């Protein structure tokens, strides 16, 4: 218990915030959620001086349809992720990936923002939205970066923001349409944090080849992994429970996990091997329409 | 160095008080709003016994900062009897024996507690057993609980 | 009429004191003036050391002091433990640190160095400024290792642990005449009760010095006996106070080092003092559990039938005793044959020491470990033999025809003698209709491209007496209600329920005008306590002849008060109708009458010299049998335990409605023991499991979305009323069940040995494809 001592205030504005903590301490840390920075201080896991707290700053909390893309917030809760509209093409996944992340009560506090400049290891939000091809842009005092979710995961428990910046909002693309979207991990109990999981998503040609397909893993390393081979054999070649277990069998190849206490390394080479073709499973049907039903 | 004031209102009641920045949530609301009836068992988001309604919201009085809480609606386990009449849920709760030991009362009661008040869902067995999920009890299992979160939903709606 | 109420289920009275949050806990409690104490707890595993650096935990303001060990070692005895003792030979030690001792460390976790400050925040700033270097020694993990003992934890050494002996008649000619002679050692998981409410303790010492308060939770309230010898200032003055448990499973069952230093502090400052356990520190600090191994033997003939049956098990108790002393390794040894026709046996159980947390006694202990490998032994014998484990208990179960049964096994101290007594009745139709009802065969009968079924059997040493005796009281009053205090503690399963009720159906008074009092010293200067399903028989047989010994009283004395000699009409309402049916006098002006005239209009009788109340020798031993059916996801390691029902044959259910909570309860904390549940140490000596993230604790979605409960009231045992303990009933045989069920849907073998069944031991089905 026993979080240590620090000063703490509430920002009144996206540049206020990056103003203040920026002269108020090379160790200043900002708060938003809580749900992992909290807790971090009650293991005395660590020692911020000065606390900003963000979680009440107007305009990051909204979900936008702009142009061929899908903007969201950065203090998007996990809940308003499985509601409401929810966003477009809606349910893609992530509604599907959200449900896994801990319990309502967790959800109801614990933003997108968040996890994604904590970066877990085993975080459900990276693992999808790396799959999306997602494009976070952050702001500085000095100015303004866009960047994209693959530099942006460096390893467990870091990401490559800078100090005194902050992620503003995540933007993700709109795919294409009428493709396949699916989501599934496996844990001792649902909402652990998962030994293995995957992210599948699978576009049908119509006439029904595979005109794009993007793969990633929850738990192969240190981060969110895209298996960009594995998703070569699927291009092109149609359906099919071999091409399927071919890819899947094909995406863990490349992985050496961590170890030990709820599982070992080779094992989870092969949850996550169940887990691609699986959800590649769902990955279909999904991507039916022409609507009609 | 640093005191904050808190304007909070807890359970109707507004407080104004000042506070060290560290003190958790759950500290606050046992001292010295002498509220015991929120308990705290881990310590990480996860006994349960812990959540209280935020702004309508169950969240974890133990993840947040009391700090964090200023100008906010705040509802413990203390608010649901109105008049020595136990709200439904705590009848419901004696009724089918959903608690032995007490600590995982307020957590369950309080999660379950917006959900009844809202006119929607039904809380059919399975979708029961996925809604108090987000709380651990060591005596039950929930079996009861379950079977009791059910029989309140039953008196609620349809209801002769 | 004549309102029966034992048997009824009526909702617990203790139900709205916690639901509305009235209630308060031990963490609950404040007192003016407190100070907080935090405890600086071991990083070695096993370490002797140099600590002399509080300098600037000192010096940090809103700290008041810091205790080290040369206060402590003062006066400042060594955790006594008490009677069970013989002793053979001997004792210390352990007891634990016992109280943070300036020299070696045997266990992260271990309290070192206390400190004191205002608030707990303050206090545990403090507490990293502490400074204490290490020489890290040579670890000692695995029990069967240990005795083959080099690297020894008591320089004194100390033989690690006590060696306990039970053997019947002729085992030798038992084995050497066996077609059929079967070998094989399991392993059980370390793991504990893990409450929600973590310890938590408050002193107020009355600095006049005549007494101490602690509203303390120490789970024999009245083992202020340790206390009291310990601090030499007995016996009252060390005044207990009542407090509400949120839940124990007898792990929080004793006196602690926390208790003492607390309690010392307080004395020799006049301060009261607060403590309030960390989660992450009962993970490593709260008695432990579960970690056995249990090598075993078999003698069988071509018929299947028993002939001879063991041997040796090591028993890992940490690093200490802590009242936890042999009593439930003696009684492992006692009960690793359950319910069976056993006619000879070999019990060398070596309770034996290593740098864990010192083990005390989960719910059930010694018999969960016991009555997995003895179902696991006779699982595997099934195999060669080659015909059911079905048919196979079902004819050498227990015969009776022999009831009264003593044994079959030893040289019968459970936990002394002699027994087993097991004068309750018959063992068969239990597991005969307990399938009668009414699944089994209809799915063994599975079409099963799923999964497949198992079953268990569990026999309880669950009424310790403790022995000869148990306190209780009951009082009537001006206002209409009823008191009723006990040496019972509510570590709520409904103590204060069946009390009432058992007092209810005597008095002829509803459950609802009765209150007990519990825990509380003053009111109570003598009680046993709750441990080993007891407290029913004991204490609730303590209430009947206390609200027997007023029913005299009264009848007697209300036969004085109108002029009707005692015969009448027949006498309830709780009053006196003489006649038919013209006058009445209530129960309570009868006791509102009894003012300062002379006297006093209340019982206590439980108990003299030649006490009471009066159970001795032999305990009643409840059985039972759990049947579980699981489907498991291949390619992954998943499982759904698609049926459950644990069926245990109990006489006089006295609350059925509590019951059910007390077995379904139970059952659910052996799957958590079966499939979640390990205290995993790194090699090195550091607990990996301290969160709650790594401890897996079973969530409301995994489990059984019902276990059935088959329990029947044939053959009551004769303590009247002819009752059982049934409080740990649920647990016994969950373990094995699920193993065997698992074994039956892979399927190979029959050959899983150790407990719990990780997803990752459970593709070795990755293999049966390949
Ligand atoms: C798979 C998964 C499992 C989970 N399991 C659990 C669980 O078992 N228990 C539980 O309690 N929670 C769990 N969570 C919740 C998790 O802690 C999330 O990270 C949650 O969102 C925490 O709140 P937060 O990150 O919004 O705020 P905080 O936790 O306060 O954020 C922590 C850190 O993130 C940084 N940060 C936050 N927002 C920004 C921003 N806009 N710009 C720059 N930096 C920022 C801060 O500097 C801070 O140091 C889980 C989440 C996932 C994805
Ligand atoms: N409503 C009840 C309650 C109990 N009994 C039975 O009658 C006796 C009275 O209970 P008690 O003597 O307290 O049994 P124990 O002392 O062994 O403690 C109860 C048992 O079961 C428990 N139930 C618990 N339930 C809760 N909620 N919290 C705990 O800490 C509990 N701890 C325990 C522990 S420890 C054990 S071993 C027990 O034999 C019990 O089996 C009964 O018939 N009906
Ligand atoms: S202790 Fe705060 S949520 Fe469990
Ligand atoms: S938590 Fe102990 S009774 Fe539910
Ligand atoms: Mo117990």
């Amino acid at each position: 218990m026993k979080p240590p001592s620090f000063d703490y205030v509430v920002a009144d504005s996206v540049e206020h915030a990056l103003r203040l903590l920026a002269d108020g301490g090379d160790d200043a840390k900002i708060i938003a959620g809580g749900q992992s920075l909290v807790p971090l201080l009650n293991f005395r896991m660590s020692r911020p001086s000065l606390l900003v707290d963000i979680n009440r700053v107007p305009g990051l909390a909204n979900i936008r349809k702009s142009d061929q893309t899908i903007a969201i917030g950065a203090l998007t809760r996990h809940a308003k992720l499985t509601t409401s509209k929810t966003i477009s093409q809606n349910l893609p996944i992530l509604s599907e990936a959200a449900a896994w992340i801990a319990h309502p009560q967790i959800r109801n506090r614990g933003t997108i923002g968040g996890s994604l400049a904590h970066a877990d290891a085993a975080a459900e939000l990276p693992v999808v939205l790396l799959a999306l091809d997602a494009y976070v842009t952050a702001q500085s005092l000095q100015g303004e970066r866009k960047i994209p979710l693959k530099e942006l995961l460096v390893s467990h428990f870091v990401s490559s923001i800078l100090p005194g910046e902050l992620i503003v909002e995540v933007n993700v693309p709109q795919l294409p349409h009428g493709s396949g979207a699916a989501f599934d991990e496996f844990s001792r109990r649902h909402g652990d944090y998962a030994i293995g999981g995957a992210a599948s998503l699978v576009t049908l040609d119509e006439q029904g080849k595979c005109s794009r397909a993007r793969i990633t893993v929850l738990g192969g390393g240190s981060t969110a992994i895209r298996c960009q081979e594995a998703e070569n054999i699927l291009i092109d070649s149609t359906l099919s429970s071999h091409d399927i277990a071919a890819a899947a069998h094909a995406a863990v190849q490349g992985l050496d996990p961590v170890p030990t206490v709820h599982g070992s390394a080779q094992y989870r080479a092969q949850v996550i091997r169940t887990m691609v073709e699986r959800t590649l499973a769902k990955a279909l049907h999904r991507a039916r329409p022409t609507k009609e039903s | 160095m640093n005191a904050f004031r808190l304007t909070v209102e807890v359970n109707g009641v507004t407080h104004a008080t000042d506070v060290e920045p560290r003190r958790l949530l759950a500290d606050f609301l046992r001292d010295d709003l002498h509220l015991r009836g929120t308990r705290v068992g881990c310590e990480h988001g996860v006994c349960g016994s812990c959540t209280v309604i935020l702004d309508g919201q169950p969240v974890r009085s133990c993840t947040v900062l009391a700090v964090q809480a200023n100008n906010s609606r705040i509802e413990t386990v203390e608010s649901l009897q109105k008049d020595g009449q136990l709200h439904p849920l705590q009848r419901s709760f004696s009724k089918c024996h959903a608690l032995q030991c007490g600590f995982c009362t307020s957590g369950f009661l309080m999660t379950l507690k917006p959900l009844y008040d809202d006119e929607d869902v039904t809380l059919d067995a399975t979708s029961a057993r996925e809604a108090i999920s987000g709380n651990l009890c060591r005596c039950t299992g929930y079996q009861q609980i379950v079977e009791a979160t059910v029989d309140a939903f039953h008196c609620r709606d349809h209801n002769d | 009429n004549r309102q029966a109420w034992i048997g009824q289920e009526v909702l617990r009275r203790e139900d709205r004191r916690l639901l509305t949050g009235t209630a308060t806990f031990a963490g609950d409690l404040g007192v003016p003036g407190q100070l907080h104490m935090r405890i600086v707890r071991s990083t070695q595993a096993h370490a002797r050391i140099v600590s002399i650096d509080a300098t600037e935990a000192e010096k940090t303001p809103g700290v008041r002091m810091v205790i080290t060990s040369e206060h402590t070692r003062h006066l400042g005895s060594v955790l006594l433990e008490e009677l069970g003792y013989h002793e053979i030979y001997e004792n210390i030690e352990d007891f634990s640190h016992p109280v943070l001792a300036v020299d070696k460390v045997l266990y992260v976790g271990q309290p070192v160095v206390a400190v004191l400050a205002v608030d707990p925040y303050l206090a545990e700033d403090a507490a990293e400024l502490v400074s204490i270097e290490y020489e890290p020694l040579p670890v000692l993990l695995d029990p069967e290792e240990a005795l083959t003992g080099k690297v020894e934890l008591f320089p004194g050494r100390g033989n690690e642990g006590a060696r306990i002996k039970k053997a019947y008649g002729d085992i030798d000619r038992a084995f050497a005449e066996a077609e059929h002679v079967i070998r094989h050692k399991y392993v059980t998981n370390r793991h504990s009760g893990v409450p929600m409410e973590p310890r938590a303790v408050v002193v107020q010492p009355d600095p006049a010095r005549d007494t101490l308060f602690i509203w303390g939770t120490v789970h024999v309230h009245d083992n202020r006996r340790i206390i009291a010898k310990m601090l030499n200032l007995p016996e009252v003055n060390v005044r207990m106070k009542h407090v509400e448990i949120g839940g124990s499973f007898g792990v929080k069952g004793g006196v602690f080092p926390e208790n003492v230093v607390a309690a010392w502090a307080a004395r020799t400052l006049g301060v009261p003092i607060k403590w309030t356990e960390d989660r992450v520190e009962h993970m490593t600090s709260t008695s432990h559990a579960r970690e056995m191994v249990h090598k075993l033997e078999l003698a069988l003939d071509a018929e299947g039938r028993i002939l001879g049956m063991k041997d040796e098990i090591f028993h890992n108790h940490g690093a200490y005793f802590r009242q936890a002393e042999p009593l439930v390794s003696d009684i492992t040894a006692g009960i690793v044959f359950g319910p069976y026709r056993v006619p000879a046996y070999d019990a060398t159980l070596h309770a034996v020491f290593t740098n864990k947390t010192p083990v005390g006694a989960y719910r059930a202990p010694g018999r969960y470990e016991s009555t997995f490998a003895r179902e696991r032994i006779f699982d595997l014998a099934c195999a060669e033999i080659g015909l059911s484990k079905t048919e196979f208990r079902r004819r050498n179960l227990l015969t009776a025809e022999d009831l009264p049964w003593t044994p079959g096994l030893d040289i019968v101290h459970e936990p002394y003698h002699f027994d087993s007594g097991d004068v309750v009745k018959h063992f068969n139709e239990a597991l005969e209709a307990a399938n009668f009802s009414e699944w089994l065969e209809e799915s063994k009968r599975l079409r099963a491209d799923g999964r497949k079924v198992g079953v268990g059997l569990g026999v309880l040493m669950d009424k310790a007496g403790l022995g000869l005796f148990e306190t209780g009281g009951v009082e009537v009053s001006r206002a209409g209600r009823v008191t009723v205090k006990t040496g019972g503690s509510s570590v709520g399963q409904g103590i204060e329920t069946v009390l009432a009720q058992i007092v209810a159906e005597e008095l002829q008074i509803a459950p609802e005008n009765i209150d007990i009092v519990h825990s509380d010293t003053e009111l109570i200067p003598d009680g046993v306590g709750s441990w080993s399903s007891r407290s029913t028989v004991l204490a609730g047989g303590a209430a009947r002849k206390a609200a027997l010994a007023v029913v005299e009283k009264a009848r007697r004395l209300a036969s004085e008060m109108l002029e009707a000699d005692p015969d009448d009409l027949e006498l309830t309402a709780g009053s006196f109708k003489v006649k038919g049916t013209d006058q009445q006098i209530s129960l309570y002006e009868i006791a509102a009458a009894r003012d300062p005239f002379t006297a006093r209009a209340d019982n206590d009788e439980p108990g003299l010299a030649a006490d009471a109340v009066y159970m001795n020798n032999a305990m009643n031993y409840p059985y039972g049998v759990t049947l579980v059916q699981i489907e498991l996801d291949p390619d992954t390691g998943g499982h759904r335990i698609l049926r459950f029902s644990t069926s245990t044959e109990a006489g006089r259910v006295i609350n059925p409605l509590t019951t059910r909570g007390q077995i379904i309860g139970a059952a659910v904390q052996g799957i958590g023991g079966a499939l979640y549940e390990e205290f995993l140490y790194e090699e090195d000596g550091q607990p990996i499991t301290t969160s709650f993230m790594d401890y897996l604790l079973p969530s409301a979605q995994e489990m059984p979305n019902v276990d059935c409960f088959v329990t029947e009231d044939a053959k009551s045992p004769d303590n009247p009323f002819g009752a059982k303990g049934l409080g740990e009933i649920g647990i016994i045989a969950a373990g094995a069940a699920i193993a065997s069920a698992i074994d039956d849907a892979i399927a190979d073998g029959v050959h899983t040995d150790r407990l719990p069944v990780t997803p990752e031991q459970i593709f070795s089905r990755c293999q049966g494809l390949n």
